[PDB]
Order: structure tokens, then sequence, then C-alpha cells
RNA sequence: GGUGUAGUGGUAGGAGAGCGUUCUAAGGGCGUUGAAGGUCGAUCGUGAGGACGGCUGGAGCGCUUAGAAGUGAGAAUGCCG
RNA sequence: UAUCCGGGAGUCAGACUGCGAGUGAUAAGAUCCGUAGUCGAAAGGGAAACAGCCCAGACCACCAGCUAAGGUCCCAAAAUA
RNA sequence: UAGUGAACCAGUACCGUGAGGGAAAGGUGAAAAGCACCCCGGAAGGGGAGUGAAAUAGAUCCUGAAACCGUGUGCCUACAACAAGUCAAAGCUCGUUAAUGAGUGAUGGCGUGCCUUUUGUAGAAUGAACCGGCGAGUUACGAUUGCAUGCGAGGUUAAGUC
């Protein structure tokens, strides 16, 4: 099967509506204040739950 | 004496595209689609410059009909009476009176009713 | 000169009429009501704007069906599933849900577009003689001579 | 007060001090023009012409002569490799209404 | 005469007619040859007589 | 004078995939944008991070602006030159391959 | 030039008259105080089409008359990019 | 308007409708003629949509008027005559 | 994209066992004065600072079209059946080659692309993915007719010589 008609710019953009990235789970690290991912070791200071690791 | 393409081609196609400004997507972006649409636009425009007169006479007739009914008369009876009474006010003006000058319209309707009675 | 009047949305005042359907043939009631809803009865009628008035139809259960329409006029509807054709007689609709009877008849006569659907919403049908729209101060609209 | 006059095979509503556009009038700019076919006169009272109000006329001054925006008549038949293009600019006369009788 | 005001005798010179240069000219597309057939071909036509 | 821009041209990456990350950071404080790019695993995140940091370095060094107040006023990706390649396919025929590039631009203003 | 009368759908196709492109000759001009070209504009003519401004551009180009043509593209499962 | 003389063609696949015939089965949107129209090469109104049927031939502009076929309760202009 | 296939390291690259086939590809600036130095970056690439009349002339360099991609937004859009327009049109926004202006457009009417080929095509027949460029009645020698000019019961030279 092949496209019968080429896809227009408007239709193509409509389809890509949901083709987007997202960033979630970021909040300030307790130890150093840098933004980190919740439930992850802070990449900057290497602290999690207030202890170096 | 070689005559290369030059710029006449671009000039002509840009004229068509400017005519097609406002069309949907390719119909305003691409010359071939644009030209095809502009041609249909011409056809529709020529046809509609005739349909336009029909539509407005139709609109005036409907409004005149409503006003005549409010005055106790059908549009057909009103126009027959006006012709008998020699009134040549056309439908455009009659519709204008109906919407705005209801008093003047009532005077015209009374003359039409008088003519019909006679 | 391009001076023809064109009504604006919101400038025309829509009234409220009460139409008693008692023993009025269904179609004729629907026709007069449809003209009112479209606003064809007013000089300010503008085809591309809504200018008609609201209608309250009472005693829908007493609407008149001449001839054998009561049992032989059939309203069909297809569920879009194969063999999904449903039918109900006009008489049965009048007896059980007369509101739908009047509404279907009037829908057929209004335009099949956005403006037409909006104009339909201004219709209110009530089998029986009493309605809840007294707050709108509707006035009776005799149709004995209109039909 | 206002009047309805018969001009250019068409009827126009005129009020003192209102400019009206009509089919070209054979009159120089800035000159006076009298419309004698007053088919109605309205205002506080109403005058109905049968077909014209007797002895009622409208007076105006020809402000301008001009040409209306161009209209293009392009006639073509699909698949018949045949088209014809035409332009038009209808002349008009703009008249300021001075007096209504 | 003056080289900048030359004027041929009236009717002495005509403009060559060029075919296949658009429909409105009246010789577009088919170039006056008609539709299909032997006479519509490049080098078409039968010998004289 | 109130804004500084940085640009990376002819960077090997998909313009569309880059625009995903760019849309994430557009119109955001510089600190927030830096954090988002750091924790975004997509390839273009690192490229855009260097461009943003370069732009901030411009705003500070070249024009002595206020880093804390800096925000990402404008950011976008433009198509760069496309490198043409071919990949053999079945039955002795090749198919073209477009190795895309991107022009990544970031503009950061005082407020 | 005016009036009057009549007429003015159109494929194949015949006739007529024009628009625009490059170049030649002559004449008369325009150009680092910005040509051609590009872009934008609500401009003009009955049509092909013609100007005029803004921006871009950086060195050639109009106009009048006549002349000669590699002289006009939207289609050829056209060729090239 | 016809002739005649000359330059230049295109056309040699037609279609349907009404009427008169053949072939067919007194079938076919069949086929083959005669005859008139229309389409072909004709837009517009009506016939729901609908080349060939009915009305009627678009040089243009108008938010003027009168009619043809066909229509006037609503969609939808006009008689709940 | 012309002109030699070849304006440039072309009969080269490349293709083929071989004969053979056979490309693409010109332009900074007057002058390299071809961006010292500083900053981000591993670099690339940028931002300053400079050269320059001009750097949106920075070497992928004169001009820089269209397709195509993207950013910003004045208007509109989540009850709507759309050959995408045209006619009518409220609202909103804006102010021109100053014109009975411009953009957008709720809503209403009408409305089945272009071409080719056909009796007949919206056609579920053919062609076109889009954009740009190139791409088709020409010339020579004769024949014949019209128009024009010169001469006119005459008209006219061909080769050839200067
Ligand atoms: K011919
Ligand atoms: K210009
Ligand atoms: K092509
Ligand atoms: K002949
Ligand atoms: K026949
Ligand atoms: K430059
Ligand atoms: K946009
Ligand atoms: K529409
Ligand atoms: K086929
Ligand atoms: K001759
Ligand atoms: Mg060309
Ligand atoms: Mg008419
Ligand atoms: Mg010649
Ligand atoms: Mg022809
Ligand atoms: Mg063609
Ligand atoms: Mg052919
Ligand atoms: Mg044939
Ligand atoms: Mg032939
Ligand atoms: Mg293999
Ligand atoms: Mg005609
Ligand atoms: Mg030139
Ligand atoms: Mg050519
Ligand atoms: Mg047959
Ligand atoms: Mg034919
Ligand atoms: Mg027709
Ligand atoms: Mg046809
Ligand atoms: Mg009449
Ligand atoms: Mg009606
Ligand atoms: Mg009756
Ligand atoms: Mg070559
Ligand atoms: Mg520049
Ligand atoms: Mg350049
Ligand atoms: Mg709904
Ligand atoms: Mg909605
Ligand atoms: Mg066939
Ligand atoms: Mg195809
Ligand atoms: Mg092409
Ligand atoms: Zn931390």
């Amino acid at each position: 099967a092949v496209p019968a008609r080429r896809t227009s710019k408007a239709k193509k953009a409509k389809r890509r509506t949901h083709y987007k990235l997202t960033i979630k789970g970021l909040n300030a690290c307790s130890n150093c204040g840098e933004m980190k991912k919740s439930h992850h070791v802070c990449p900057a200071c290497g602290h999690y739950d207030g202890k170096d690791v | 004496a070689r005559v290369k393409g030059g710029t006449v081609t671009r000039k002509r196609r840009k004229k068509v595209l400017k005519l097609a400004k406002g069309y949907y997507g390719s119909k305003h972006t691409l010359f071939k689609s644009a030209k095809e649409q502009v041609m249909n636009s011409y056809y529709y425009a020529f046809r509609d410059r005739r349909q336009k007169k029909r539509d407005f006479r139709k609109l005036w007739i409907a409004r005149i009909n409503a006003a005549a009914r409010m005055n106790g008369l059908s549009y057909s009876k009103l126009m027959h009476g006006l012709k008998l009474a020699e009134i040549d006010i056309n439908r455009k003006m009659l519709a204008d009176l109906a919407v705005n000058d209801a008093a003047a319209f009532t005077a015209l309707a009374e003359q039409a009713k008088d003519a019909l009675s006679k | 000169m391009r001076t023809t009047y064109m009504a604006k949305a919101g400038e025309v005042e829509r009234k409220w009429y009460v139409v008693d359907a008692t023993d009025v043939p269904l179609g004729r009631l629907s026709a007069v009501v449809a003209s009112v809803l479209r606003g064809k009865n007013k000089p300010t009628f503008t085809p591309h704007v809504d200018t008609g008035d609201f209608v309250i139809v009472i005693n829908a259960d007493k609407v008149k069906l001449t001839g054998k329409k009561a049992t032989d006029k059939i309203y069909y509807r297809h569920s879009m599933y194969p063999g999904g054709l449903k039918s109900v007689t006009a008489g049965e609709l009048r007896d059980k849900n007369s509101r739908r009877l009047i509404e279907t008849s009037v829908k057929g006569m209004l335009p099949k577009n956005t403006l037409g659907r909006k104009q339909f919403t201004k219709l209110n049908v009530y089998g029986g003689a009493e309605h809840p729209h007294a707050a709108q101060q509707p006035e009776v609209l005799d149709i004995t001579n209109l039909i | 007060m206002y009047a309805i006059i018969k001009t250019g095979g068409k009827q126009v509503k005129v009020e003192v001090g209102q400019a009206i556009y009509v089919e070209k009038l054979n009159v120089e700019a800035g000159e006076k023009v009298v419309f004698d076919e007053v088919i109605l006169v309205g205002g506080e009272s109403t005058k109905v012409g049968a077909p014209t109000v007797a002895g009622a006329t409208v007076e105006g001054t020809v402000e301008k002569h001009g040409k209306q925006k161009k209209v293009v008549t392009f006639q073509y038949k699909p698949k018949k490799h045949s088209h014809r293009k035409q332009g038009h600019r209808q002349p008009y006369t703009k008249v300021m209404i001075e007096a209504i009788n | 005469m003056k080289l900048h005001e030359l004027k041929p005798a009236e009717g002495s010179r005509q403009v060559r007619n060029r075919v296949g240069r658009g429909t409105s000219s009246g010789n577009g597309k088919t170039a006056g040859r008609g539709q299909k057939g032997q006479k519509a071909r490049s080098g078409g036509g039968v010998r004289l007589g | 004078i109130t804004s500084a821009k940085a640009t990376a041209k002819t960077v090997r990456t998909s313009p569309r995939k880059a625009r995903l990350v760019i849309d994430l950071i557009r119109g955001k404080s510089v600190a927030d944008a830096i954090s988002i790019l750091k924790f975004t695993p997509n390839k273009s995140a690192g490229i855009i991070e260097k461009v943003l940091m370069s732009a901030v370095a411009n705003a500070e060094n070249n024009f002595d602006l206020d880093v804390e107040s800096l925000v990402v006023s404008e950011a976008f990706v433009n198509e760069g030159p496309t490198m043409k390649r071919f990949r053999p396919r079945a039955k002795g025929s090749a198919s073209p391959i477009n190795k895309r590039t991107s022009h990544i631009t970031v503009v950061v203003t005082e407020k």
C-alpha cells in the first residue's frame, strides 16, 4: 500500500501534535539546591535523601 | 540571436499568485494549483455577479412580504395593488421602507388596498 | 448604493409565542412554526442571521393526523449497523412522545445547516396545556387563519 | 426629511447633505443638477407619487466623476482550450444633495 | 529619410504568423493541423496528385 | 545591547528532533533551561546546552548583562546543508540517504 | 469626431490587430546623488501587460522609429537540479 | 443574400430527442436510414442531482423593472388565491 | 542546463572483461586588507573586537527567486460533511499608489479541479509529487497566390571583374 495523496502541511502538523517531548520529576536537591530528578541521586553533589552516595 | 527565458515567466506567475493570496495552503503557494483556483474564481465571480442581483431581489421580496402581512396583505396582493395605483417604487426601496419607515410603508399599503377595492 | 438593511446578531429582539396544536394538522402547524422560527414573519429577516422568535407548542398530544396517517405514516431510522432499521408509526409517537413528533416535523422544514439547527433549538413542545416558560412572558399566537 | 428619486434606471434614497453615486451624468463637475422624478418624499409626513410626486424635485451638485474598481470578466470553457479575458471600470457620478422640494 | 524615422510603405511588410504559441492566438496546441490523422504528423501528407 | 545570541551552524542532527528539545526550553529562565537540557536524554540536548551556555557567556562577557535575570527570549532550529549518501538495497539498486544538519540559534535577553 | 440602426456564446479552423522577450541601426536619454535584477504595495489599461514608490542590490539600462529572431510553457509516464 | 474566380483550411468515430420506416421480438441508452431540433461547439432558468428533454442564445456594469418554461405550505422567491 | 562532451587538471572522475559509454563543477573584495586579540566550546561554530565603502561581501563567499523548513503574531477555528472558492456578511485588527481603503472572518447562497481524448469525462479513462530552468512549424533551394515598390510591351540580369 502506498499513499494515494501526498500529506498536506496542515495535516502533517496535526498528526505531529502529539509528537513532543516532556520533562518531568525535576525539583530542587535538598543538599545543594541544584535541580535534580525526584527519586534519583543528585548528579551534582551525589546526595540522595540527605547523604553522600 | 538567442533569447533565454528571462524574467517574463516569473512576472506572469507572480501575478497569478498575488491574485491567489488568501487561498488555502497550496492553492495560494503553488503556481499551478493557484492558477487552477484563480480560473475557478473567475468563473464563480462572473456567475455570482449575476446571481447577486437575484439574491437581493429575493431578499427584498421576503422582507416586503413580511411587512405586507403585518399590514394585512400578501406580497402578491400588495404588488398588484401598487401597480393598479401606479406606484413605481421598486422592491429595494419598498424593503427599505418596511424595515425603517414602517409608517411610510403603511401609507403605501393603504393606497394599494384602496386600489384593489376599486 | 449598497444600502440594504442587514440585521446584526443581538440587535433584533426575539419574542416568545405560544401555539396551541389542538386539532391542527401536524404539517400545517409545523409550517407556520418553522416560518416563525426562521423569522420570515418580520421585515428584519436576514438570511445569514437568526432573527426568528421562540415558540412554545402546547397540547402536542392533540395534534391532528388526517386520513390513516396515525397508523400508516411510518418514521424510519437506521442505526448504521447492518439491518439496523427501526420504524415507529406517527400515531404511536403522538401517543407516547409527541414532542418528538412535532420536533421531527419542524426539523424537516428548517434549513439543514448551523443556523437551521440553532433556530430549531428555539422550539419547545409540550404535550398538555401547561409549560414552564411563563418567566419569558410568551403571548398567544392564533394560527387559525395562518394554516 | 428624505426623498426617493429615479436616476439611472434605478431608484435612490436622498437626504440633504448626503452624497450619492449614480450612473454617469452628462454634467460638469461642480455644477447643479435637478432630479425631477421624485417618486416618494418622506419625513414627518409622506408623499406618494403615482408614479411621481407632482411638482417635487431634488437638487444637487456634481461633486465628482470617477471610475469604480475594475471588474474582470474571464470566460473559459474547461477542456475546450478557449478563454477570453475582459476588463471594465464603470463610470460614476457622485452628487451631493443640496435641497429636497 | 532619417535612420531614426524609417517607415516602410503601407502593406509592404507583414508579421510572420507563429503557430503553437498559446490558445488565444488561434493556432495553439494543434498548430492549425487539426486532430490526429496522417496530415497532422511531422512530415505528414501524401505526394502531390 | 540587552540581548545576546549564539549559533551553532551545520551541526549534525535532525532538525525535527532538535526542535523537540528547543520547544521544551523556549521562553524560560536560563537556570530552568539549563536544568531541562541537563536532564533531557535526547542527543540534541547536549548540543543545545552548549549553544545556550555560549549565548549566556556572550551576554555576560561581551555585554556585561545580568545573568540571573537572563531568560530565553528566542530559540529556533533552521535546516542546514544536507549531505547526500546512498544505501544499497535489494536487487542491485540504491536508495538516497539524507544526512541532515541543523542551525541552532538561541537568543537570551535581560528580561 | 457626432448621431442613428444593427450586431458582439463558440471547438476544428480562416481573417485582423496587438502585448511582451533578446539583439542591430539611428535618434534622444537615464545611471555609485545607485542600472539591471530581487522583494513589497491598496497603481493604470479592454487583453497580453505598463508605470510609480519603499526595501535589497552594486553597474550597466531604458525610451522613439525601423530591422532580425534560438521570441513567450503547465502538462510530452518530457530532461536536469 | 446568391453565383462565379482565387488564397487558406478543418471535417470523413457522431450522440440523443420528436416524427416516418427497415433490421430486432412492433426488445435495448440496440442497429440502419429519412426528417426537425439540441448537444457536439451553448453558459443561464426548469426537470431533486441529470451533454442530447422544456424555456432561452452570456460584449460589459447596476443592491432597477417585465416576462418564458416551470411554479407560489416550509426547506425555497412567489396564492395556505 | 547556453557555447565544444570539456571556460575549472575532460575524454578526466565514473561505468564496462572489452570495444565502448561518459559527467558534474566559473564569479569574495578595488586591494587579502582572508577577521591580531578577548570570551563560550574538546573541537566545530559562534559573540565581541578589528579589515573593508559594504562582512546579511567571511571564503558553502556578487546578486540570492520558488519549492521546502522554522520563529513571532493581527484575525479565525474543538456540533462540523469542506474541487476549498465565489457572492452576501457581523465582529475584530490596521491605516493605503487616499481609493465609495486594507487584513481576517462567525454565518448564509451557489458551486464535482487543469489537461488530453472523446458522441459523451467531476470522472472510477490519460498526464502532472512540488518548485526552477531547458523543451516543439525552422532554414536553404524551388513553385504558387496576396500585399508593396520600380519599370512597363516590356521587365531583368546570372556566373564573373573592381
Ligand atoms: K490549417
Ligand atoms: K521596485
Ligand atoms: K513536467
Ligand atoms: K473557397
Ligand atoms: K432521428
Ligand atoms: K554583498
Ligand atoms: K504563520
Ligand atoms: K462559502
Ligand atoms: K486504465
Ligand atoms: K510574391
Ligand atoms: Mg522557459
Ligand atoms: Mg434577471
Ligand atoms: Mg520576416
Ligand atoms: Mg480556433
Ligand atoms: Mg494546452
Ligand atoms: Mg493531440
Ligand atoms: Mg479521428
Ligand atoms: Mg485531419
Ligand atoms: Mg548485488
Ligand atoms: Mg450573444
Ligand atoms: Mg538585459
Ligand atoms: Mg523557444
Ligand atoms: Mg444508438
Ligand atoms: Mg469532437
Ligand atoms: Mg445548457
Ligand atoms: Mg462537457
Ligand atoms: Mg411579475
Ligand atoms: Mg416563501
Ligand atoms: Mg388554500
Ligand atoms: Mg555537458
Ligand atoms: Mg545583502
Ligand atoms: Mg551570496
Ligand atoms: Mg448536534
Ligand atoms: Mg463551534
Ligand atoms: Mg468511448
Ligand atoms: Mg499519475
Ligand atoms: Mg516542470
Ligand atoms: Zn544536589
